[PDB]
């Protein structure tokens, strides 16, 4: 603390662009420290301070330990043809897995192209393929020739028969046998076990993704008809670079994890070819303004692209890039296919008329590629380095006498789960009061979870200590606890994926307070004060059961009915500020990627701006459009954008527009 | 196979004759081996073994052939490929007598149901759906001319075609007419609906919109100026104007079918026109007015395939021009659109249609409504456990071979190793897609096949695979077309459904109830007989609109536009939803109800000609009876609500926690009947546990091919025989017990609107009317959905049966019923004595109530120790009896009963 709080250069430290390159020098030791220890301290700051750069100071501290260049000859391309000619006997089958999306047939292909040794590739979907694939490697074994076996994870049980029948001696040791697959579940553990696994993805980048797409499609498809068709693939191959790397940042940016594959695209150029080649009867060029756009953009965002959208707001998201892509603008010199790029810097559209210069361009683009190329914030890559570092902890953890420890364990979740809360609640008068009865059916659902919990915890704890005996359910419950992972019985609400028992039963005890904060208004002065409670939507196991009851006790009161009513948010400064008749307060949403300033809306670099108290106000609908300065921003449950529960109506400033807040994902939290 | 039929000989005649020889063979062994039936005299028989061999072999071989004419019967006929080997065979073998047939027809054809023949079953006149719509031929085929079953029925199917291409150019001509004119005559309009099947006229009304909005297109070509689109929705709106006026009349059901598809295409078709085509929109060519469906007919084209084509977007389709008969149409929401529009791309590019999306959002509903937009004969395979490869295989080749359609309702739902092998079939016959339109192979001249059955296969080009999910097999990942069908748009469904009832304030009842039973779903308990779904609200809707019809009828028989269309809504929601609820959600769905609709409330039905009967029936059982408020209000109004389930519909279900009202209630219910109508009512109470299902239903004997009907089936069989006159009287077969979805498997055909027992033997049972199935279950706990959404329920919650109901009871029975005139004195003086105990908050029930706190060694039951304490009271009658008997002088005394009594009470609880 003193350390931190002397020390001026740490304000400008924090905000570096790399503060793993220079640590200051803050842990006090009383002897000088080896330069790995030094490493180990450093790496304990970067986990406190500035926690997305923990990736590279692993780095470096690998590099200070196992010796620099250690993972140099990783970043060279796989030159695999020492790894055919020795280091793998021709026993062993060599494995080529591909993430979904990609083809490792390319290396292989070349490789024997220039070692002049032929293959007999064979593709697996066909059940004749399988008796071609036997006589192929029966053959090549005998001679001493090569084989391929393409996508061979769609025959798993062909794939275990395979292992076995190559378990037999092999006669030549010229041969060697390639599987080129997809990296699925469903491949036999045993192959992978007898044979050498060489793991092939797609490099990141937005120059890397459209040079494939450019590549992937022959040069005669847009060489040909009128000219726009090089400009009209050009777009269509940015728009699904721009798609496909923004699905790297899974929650802010697609809110879940499409595929979005080579399929798509491909229907995408089919939907081109024919739209254009209807419009535009002759070779002859087309005016920019005569390319059916409509067409293409519906056809783009309901049927290709827009068929595995299922939430609105991914297909908003979608609809907002279609129509700033595809329209007669782009054919502009001076359209700007992504702005704000670091600040001040534009992508411009470049100025041709034939597949060449759009190649070249694309191989001009600069290495520097911020996520505000994507429209994404740049605060996203620090985000996605952060979960990666998480991520990388974890692993650490799964990849590492437990009687005592759990014992102190429970003992320190007991000490800190609350010890029960009564069902204070079913009065006979002032029942009518919907929120008397979410707030009773939140009481005793959450009394329930904690006796059991409170339980089994206890059942453990006797355990500890054998002072009873072990059964199944509780052998589960203790496996599950030792290995970190909560229980299965114990999750009755709704929970992040991957969610550590110590941040459930943490989330527990809060939940768990606020439910005796409730009970406890409740008893003083009965339903009238349940109306006056800041309850924060994450807390409350179903907050979209708080919505419905807040509108329905604003209807009950005014005798309104529940069709006619529409939430309107304001945001006040105050925690406590006076509620009137409809205004219930809401705490702890967060709100990521813009900052609210007397209810107007503002895009902001920080992500996860706290609103101070949201006031939920349920007025009649006066049926009007509502103005184009006003956004209609998701409510999700928690950080992974799995669940939402309401949608919000801001104001945003007047120099920002809808489209921006659309493209850079902003949306509200309740935890 | 050979002596069931006796046309079998014609049509294969020298295995006929083989099989002949085969048996007489047989026969002779057979009696060789009756002589002398010990295993050592006929082991030493001469050459059994070698005859034997001779005889499986000769078997085998007219077996391979017998299979072979089935498969060239296959081949002639593609539709042959939907029934079953042994449909096959029963057709071929029974075609002199049609009788046979028709029950088949329902699996081959898409709307077909039977055919209507000559007096002497020598002309196909014409074709009949399930509903009971005809379509006559144009020509009528003759069977006389050509005998055999292919050749005729492919002659059936090629002049339905032509009639149906007949007829709708027909109802087009008159259509063009109806079109291009204002105030139209409501008269000549509901003659012309009734004229035309609901097929036709609903295509015949959009064939007419399409051109009609084309030429006003043509016509705008210079831009806004002279616009005849106004007069487009104006004639939209002047026939949905003459539609609705229709509706609210009294009209026969097939026209009412007809009218409601009419309100819901013109609705659609004025929603499109009103606002997708009137936003400054000029030319023909605008995709925002290709993105519709458009139809084009050319009735100058000879080929009755090539008069109609729907084009949406890029993609143009033939109509197929199959019967349909009268299909549900759903309301042609957004997501409908977007569903029409991606699965027309994926068709176009000769790719799959997979809509994902959580179950009941209307994807299979969806695909089939799209396939009956095009005039195809769609085909749905449940994966719920009702699946198999013999059947399935098969069906491919006949997707394949006549060109229908086929959609799996959940694919997720299949075994993996049988999704595995139907992804591999699926894969083939979509790679046979793929190739029926290769760019450098347009002109397919050699025939697109694939590997089916092991054998080659001709896949038509208008086949369709759609493989609906909730992820996909990755040898299907690159040939479908995923969907998301996530969220279907309820408020606008609700709206046409109830503007198609009549209703006048349409919207508004939609933006009320929709939310209103999305409360329900949350606000609620959660319980597994509960239904909120899609499905509920549009029966919810049409009992709605039936309630609205009544109600217009009643007040004609004693404009009228004033009805509370709010109060009818609630009041069909209310008696569609009360009978299933537990007694704790009844007052939070009548709070639900005062919140979206306030101030409107909810009068039941009087119905006091039976509450009548019901008072007197409780009496003369020593029941207990009142009306609402009243001690036992809420038991006899459970015996009402299932008396209206029972009118509504077949296939009872009374659930209810051990203890309540229930076999009370249907029994009082009968007596109540047999009294009032006049029908005497006899119930069969079965239970499905006691026996085995073999026992249930019925066996068929492995060798011997004997069929002995089961405790169930003999009961049907004996109520539809009618040996002694069961019809005429009501009879209920009350299912008392538990259900689980082993028993129940073989009633799954029977609660259903089939009304059909289908025996493993061939035999087949209808319900007769005066039928009732009830199930009077404890849980359900351990209940498929399929069984509980076939079933009316009514729920029978404890608070139903009130411990004073008990007490009521006993005292009465204690009072009249003697436990074997004195012993009847001595029962009454102990009840007088033992009255006051027995109150609201006497003894015993103060007793009970402390007593369900403490601990016991079984979960204590209300009647368990209610029953225990009743008997142990008429056993202190019985020694006071015995008292009186051993003292024939001086016998027991009022003040000496009354302190035995008194103290016996005590003891006893
Ligand atoms: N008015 C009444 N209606 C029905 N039952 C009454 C009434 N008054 C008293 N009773 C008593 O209540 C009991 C009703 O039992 P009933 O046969 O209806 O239950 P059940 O649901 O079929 O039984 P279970 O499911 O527990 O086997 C009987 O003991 C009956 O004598
Ligand atoms: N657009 C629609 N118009 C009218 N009814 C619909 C529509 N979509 C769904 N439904 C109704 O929803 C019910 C269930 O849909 P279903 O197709 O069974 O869902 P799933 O595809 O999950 O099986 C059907 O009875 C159907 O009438």
């Amino acid at each position: 603390i003193a350390k931190v709080q002397a020390d001026e250069q740490f304000g400008i430290w924090l905000d570096s662009s790399s503060p793993e390159q220079t640590v200051p020098y803050l842990w006090s030791e009383e002897t000088p420290a080896t330069p790995i220890g030094q490493a180990i301290h450093r790496l304990l700051l970067i986990q406190a301070f500035r926690p997305d750069r923990l990736l590279a100071m692993a780095h470096m501290f690998v590099s200070t330990n196992l010796g620099e260049s250690f993972m140099s000859i990783m970043e060279q391309p796989l030159d695999l043809t020492h790894i055919v000619g020795t280091e793998v006997k021709p026993n062993t089958p060599v494995l080529m897995c591909s993430v979904p999306g990609y083809d490792a047939s390319g290396h292989v292909e070349d490789l024997a192209a220039e070692q002049n040794t032929q293959i007999t590739s064979i593709a697996i979907g066909s059940a004749e393929g399988f008796n071609q694939a036997d006589k192929a490697i029966n053959t090549a074994v005998k001679s001493g020739r090569w084989v391929m076996l393409k996508n061979v994870h769609l025959a798993p049980g062909w794939l275990m028969q395979l292992e076995k029948k190559l378990h037999s001696l092999q006669p030549h040791a010229c041969f060697r046998l390639f599987l080129t697959m997809e990296i699925n579940p469903k491949v036999p553990v045993n192959l992978l076990r007898a044979g050498r696994i060489f793991v092939f993805e797609p490099p990141p980048g937005v120059k890397a993704n459209m040079l494939r797409t450019f590549s992937s499609i022959p040069v005669s498809r847009i060489c040909k008809s009128p000219n726009e068709r090089a400009r009209l693939y050009f777009l269509l191959a940015w728009f699904h670079a721009i798609i496909q790397e923004r699905l790297r940042y899974a929650p802010l940016g697609w809110s879940k994890k499409y595929e979005f594959g080579e399929s798509d695209l491909r229907s995408a150029c089919d939907t081109v070819d024919t739209w254009l080649d209807d419009t535009a009867k002759g070779r002859q060029n087309i005016s920019p303004d005569k390319i059916p756009w409509s067409a293409l953009k519906t056809l783009m965002a309901q049927s290709i692209y827009g068929g595995r959208v299922d939430n609105e707001f991914d297909q908003r998201l979608l609809n907002t890039f279609l129509e700033r892509l595809f329209t007669t603008r782009s054919f502009d010199s001076e359209f700007k296919l992504a702005c704000k790029v670091d600040g001040h810097k534009d992508i411009q559209m470049p100025d041709g008329i034939r597949r060449e210069e759009f190649v070249q361009w694309v191989e001009l683009l600069p290495d520097t590629q911020t996520p505000s190329w994507l429209g994404l914030p740049n605060n996203a890559e620090r985000v996605l380095l952060t979960t990666q570092g998480v991520d990388m902890i974890s692993k650490m953890l799964k990849m590492q006498a437990w009687m005592r420890t759990l014992h102190t364990t429970a003992s320190n979740w007991l000490h800190l789960i609350p010890q029960t809360l009564s069902h204070l609640k079913r009065t006979v008068e002032n029942i009518k009061d919907p929120l008397f009865r979410f707030f009773e059916r939140e009481v005793k659902m959450g009394a329930k979870l904690l006796q059991d919990v409170r339980q089994d915890l206890a059942d453990v704890v006797q355990v500890c200590e054998g002072k009873k005996k072990q059964t199944n359910y509780l052998r589960t419950l203790i496996n599950e606890l030792v290995k970190g992972i909560l229980p299965r019985s114990w999750s009755h609400y709704t929970v992040p994926a991957g969610m550590t028992v110590i941040q459930w039963v943490s989330d527990f005890s809060e939940r768990i307070k606020q439910l005796q904060n409730i009970s406890l208004a409740a008893a003083s002065g009965g339903a009238k004060e349940l109306k006056n409670i800041h309850v924060c939507l994450g807390g409350l196991f179903v907050p979209e059961a708080y919505i419905t009851a807040t509108r329905q006790y604003v209807a009950q009161a005014n005798s309104w009915s529940l069709e006619e009513l529409c939430l309107e948010v304001n945001v006040t400064t105050s925690q406590g500020a006076t509620l009137d008749a409809c205004s219930f307060g809401v705490t702890g949403l967060k709100l990521q990627g813009a900052t609210c300033n007397n209810n107007k809306l503002s895009l902001s670099n920080a992500i996860s701006t706290a609103l101070p108290l949201t006031q939920l106000r349920w007025v009649k609908q006066t049926n009007t459009e509502k103005k184009a300065s006003v956004v209609t921003l998701p409510v999700y449950l928690n950080f992974t954008r799995a669940d939402l529960i309401f949608t919000v109506d801001f104001e945003i400033a007047t120099k920002e527009d809808p489209r921006s807040f659309y493209e850079r994902g902003v949306a509200v939290l309740c935890t | 196979i050979f002596t069931g039929s006796a046309d079998i000989k014609h049509l294969l005649p020298v295995e006929t004759q083989r099989f002949q020889s085969i048996s007489t063979e047989f026969l002779a062994l057979m009696k060789k081996v009756s002589k002398s039936p010990l295993v050592m005299d006929v082991l030493n028989i001469q050459g059994v073994q070698r005859s034997l061999e001779r005889l499986a072999d000769l078997l085998g071989k007219i077996q391979k052939a017998l299979g072979e004419y089935l498969e060239r019967e296959r081949s002639s006929f593609p539709r042959f490929y939907f029934v079953g080997d042994e449909d096959l065979l029963e057709i071929i073998g029974n075609s002199k007598n049609v009788a046979k047939l028709q029950k088949h027809f329902k699996k081959m054809f898409a709307g077909v149901s039977s055919i209507i023949l000559n007096e002497d079953n020598s002309v196909v006149l014409g074709i009949s759906s399930r509903e009971g719509e005809e379509v006559m031929f144009k020509t009528p085929v003759s069977i006389t001319e050509h005998p055999k079953i292919n050749e005729w029925l492919t002659l059936v199917e090629k002049e339905m075609r032509v009639t149906l291409a007949k007829l709708l150019a027909e109802s087009v001509t008159e259509v063009e007419i109806f079109g291009k004119a204002t105030s139209i005559d409501p008269n000549t309009y509901i003659t012309w609906i009734d004229k035309y099947q609901a097929q036709l006229v609903v295509l015949s009304a959009q064939i007419a919109w399409s051109e009609n909005v084309e030429t006003a297109l043509s016509s705008m070509g210079g831009g806004g100026d002279a616009a005849p689109l106004h007069s487009v929705l104006s004639n939209v709106e002047v026939t949905l104007n003459v539609l609705a006026d229709s509706v609210l009349m009294e009209q026969p059901p097939l026209r009412r079918r007809k009218l409601e598809h009419l309100i819901t295409e013109l609705v659609h078709q004025r929603d499109v026109t009103r606002s997708l085509i009137k936003s400054k929109i000029d030319n023909a060519k605008s995709f925002e007015w290709l993105s519709q469906m458009r139809f084009y007919f050319d009735p100058k084209q000879t080929d009755v395939l090539q008069q109609l084509s729907i084009q949406m977007a890029n993609a143009k389709f033939n109509y197929g021009f199959e019967y349909l008969g009268v299909q549900d149409k759903l309301v042609q929401t957004p997501l409908t659109d977007r569903c029409y529009l991606t699965m027309t791309q994926a068709l176009e590019a000769r790719l799959g249609g997979s809509p994902f999306g959580p179950a009941g959002t209307g994807k299979t509903e969806s695909v089939k409504a799209l396939g009956h937009q095009l005039g195809r004969f769609v085909l749905v395979f449940n994966c719920d456990e009702t699946f198999d490869f013999q059947a399935m295989g098969r069906i491919f080749v006949g997707l394949c071979q006549v060109g229908a359609w086929g959609c799996f309702d959940e694919f997720n739902r299949l075994e993996e190793r049988m999704l595995s092998a139907v992804s591999q079939q699926v894969q083939c016959i979509q790679e046979a897609l793929r190739e029926h339109s290769n760019p450098n192979y347009d002109k397919t001249s050699a025939p697109i096949t694939c590997e089916l059955l092991n054998k080659q296969v001709k896949v038509s080009p208008d086949m369709a695979i759609f493989i609906t999910m909730n992820n996909l097999p990755d040898n299907l990942k690159k040939l479908f077309r995923s969907l998301a069908m996530t969220k279907p748009d309820r408020q606008l469904i609700a709206q046409v459904m109830l503007y198609s009832q009549g209703f006048r304030t349409a919207e508004v009842l939609a933006n009320k109830i929709v939310p209103f039973f999305k409360l329900c779903d949350e606000q609620l308990s959660s319980q597994s007989h509960y239904d909120f779904g899609l499905r509920a609200l549009k029966s919810v809707l049409v009992s709605a609109g039936n309630v609205k019809r009544e109600r217009i009828q009643k007040i004609k028989r004693e404009i009228a536009e004033n009805l509370p269309e709010q109060e009818i809504l609630i009041q069909s929601v209310c008696e569609t939803m009360v009978p299933k609820l537990v007694a704790e959600d009844i007052p939070l769905l009548f709070s639900l109800l005062s919140d979206v609709f306030p101030g409107v409330q909810y009068h039941r039905g009087e119905m006091t000609a039976l509450r009548e009967e019901l008072k007197k029936v409780c009496q003369e059982m020593y029941l207990t009876y009142g009306d609402g408020e009243e001690v036992g209000g809420m038991w006899v109004e459970k015996v009402l609500q299932l008396y209206q389930i029972t009118q509504i519909n077949h296939g009872l279900m009374m659930v209810g926690p051990s203890g309540s009202g229930k076999s009370m209630a249907w029994r009082v219910l009968l007596k109540a009947l047999e009294r009032l109508e006049g029908v005497e009512g006899v119930a069969h109470i079965i239970d499905p546990k006691a026996i085995s299902k073999d026992h249930l239903y019925g066996t068929l004997d492995p060798n011997t091919r004997e069929w002995t009907d089961g405790l169930f089936t003999h009961v049907l069989r004996k109520i539809i025989d009618s040996v002694r006159g069961e019809l005429q009287k009501r009879q209920w077969i009350v299912f008392d017990g538990d259900v689980d979805p082993e028993w129940v498997e073989n009633l799954n055909s029977v609660l259903d609107d089939n009304k059909l027992l289908t025996l493993p033997n061939g035999e087949r049972l209808s319900l007769p009317p005066n039928v009732r199935i009830m199930f009077e279950v404890q849980d359900l706990k351990y209940a498929t959905l399929a069984t509980v959404s076939r079933c009316g329920m009514v729920w029978f919650s404890e608070d139903v049966l009130s411990t004073d109901m008990i007490f009521n009871n006993f005292l009465a029975r204690l009072r009249s019923i003697p436990l074997d005139s004195p012993m009847l004195q001595i029962q009454r003086d102990a009840a007088t004595i033992m009255q006051p105990y027995f109150t609201s908050n006497g003894l015993v029930t103060k007793a009970l109530e402390h007593a369900f706190q403490l601990e016991h060694i079984m979960d204590l039951t209300r009647l368990r120790c209610l029953g225990s304490l009743f008997s142990m009271l008429h056993q202190a009658c019985r020694n006071v009896a015995q008292y009186n008997a051993n003292h024939p002088d001086f016998p027991m005394q009022i003040e000496q009963l009354e302190r035995y009594i008194q103290r016996y009470l005590v003891y006893a609880i």
